[PDB]
């Protein structure tokens, strides 16, 4: 994460981290034990993932670590019909061996439809993964985190070439010069009402990383929530 | 302060030597717990998720995870681990110094 300060150990623990071709390619969100959850293009024709839970330093080997891999992978029931493939930039990748839930293994909250959108409109998240330090340079090995205030739909648009349509939301900094970037794509962007931090996007795509004038744009979670709710129900 | 009661709809009447105020409850709002809570009124005095209901009285409760305790606005866990808390800087009684 450029622009964002070392995220410290056990701090973080949704952090799923999404290895596969490349090794270090897109974060995710434990969901749950059983479940986690990251934006759908990260979903390769031919790739077979790998969830690693409790990783803090990518450069060695921490005793947290849990991988799992992906026994299967839905995305949205609308993600790219081959038109614009960042749209609903959401799934699950079920694990296969249920990750043993602890200190450094915990699950983000998915709060409903009307409350994840309130914790979305208090305007600044805790983005966090192992994505690119700088713009286009150095991918972070000790997890990185940032904070990003909400930046609105009317400005945003001001900064686009593309689509933003609804199922997406804009932040970042207005003076460029901090955001996620491309190896945090999917890690999370959470929302912490008072010691329980709730899920409110998936770190998505952007015109570029953190380049002034440009922001970075995440995915409206408070859509797909009560998706998310339906198909991950271990009960 | 407490002679009968002020705080109605069953709060509780901490007076003082100069004043008093109302230890509320729940459905209720004002005061003296006089008129009902409401989900946009402070949340609902809920620690999680106000909802109404079928009277226009309220409805706290919690995510998958937690339980509502029986007090019905704050949310305790109900399983080991519980939903995006950090449980290093915490555990047993510590707090982020
Ligand atoms: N700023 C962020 N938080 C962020 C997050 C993920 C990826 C990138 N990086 N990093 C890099 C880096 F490599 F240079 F570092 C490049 C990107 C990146 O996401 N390129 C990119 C991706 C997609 C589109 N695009 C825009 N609207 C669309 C609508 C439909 C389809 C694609 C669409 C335009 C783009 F610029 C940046």
């Amino acid at each position: 994460i450029v622009g964002g300060e070392n995220a410290k150990p056990g701090q973080f623990p949704w952090q799923v981290l999404l290895n596969g071709k490349i090794d270090a390619f897109c974060g995710g969100s434990i969901i749950n034990e059983k479940w986690v959850v990251t934006a759908a293009h990260c979903i390769e024709p031919g790739v077979k993932i790998t969830v690693v839970a409790g990783e803090y330093n990518t450069e060695e080997t921490e005793p947290t670590e849990q991988r799992r891999n992906v026994i299967r992978a839905i995305p949205h029931h609308s993600y790219n019909a081959t038109v614009n493939k960042y749209s609903h930039d959401i799934a699950l990748l079920e694990l296969d061996e249920p990750l043993t839930l602890n200190s450094y293994v915990t699950p983000i909250c998915i709060a409903d439809k009307e409350y994840t959108n309130i914790f979305l409109k208090f305007g600044s998240g805790y983005v966090s993964g192992w994505g690119r330090v700088f713009n286009r340079g150095r991918s972070a090995t000790i997890l990185q985190y940032l904070k990003v205030p909400l930046v609105d739909r009317a400005t945003c648009l001001r900064s686009t070439k593309f689509t933003i349509y609804s199922n997406m939301f804009c932040a970042g900094f207005h003076e460029g010069g901090k955001d996620s970037c491309q190896g945090d794509s999917g890690g999370p962007h959470v929302t912490e009402v008072e010691g329980t931090s709730f899920l409110t996007g998936i770190i998505s795509w952007g015109e570029e990383c953190a380049v002034k004038g440009k922001y970075g744009i995440y995915t409206k979670v408070s859509r797909y929530v009560n998706w998310i709710k339906e198909k991950t129900k271990l009960t | 302060q407490c002679e009968p009661n002020p705080c109605l709809n069953g709060g509780l009447c901490k007076d003082d030597i100069n004043s008093y105020e109302c230890w509320c409850q729940v459905g209720f709002e004002g005061k003296n717990c006089e008129l009902d809570a409401t989900c946009n009124i402070k949340n609902g005095r809920c620690k999680q998720f106000c909802k109404t209901g079928a009277d226009s009285k309220v409805l706290c409760s919690c995510t998958t995870g937690y339980r509502l305790a029986p007090d019905q606005k704050s949310c305790k866990p109900a399983v080991p681990f519980p939903c995006g808390r950090v449980s290093v800087s915490h555990s047993p009684t510590t707090l982020t110094r």
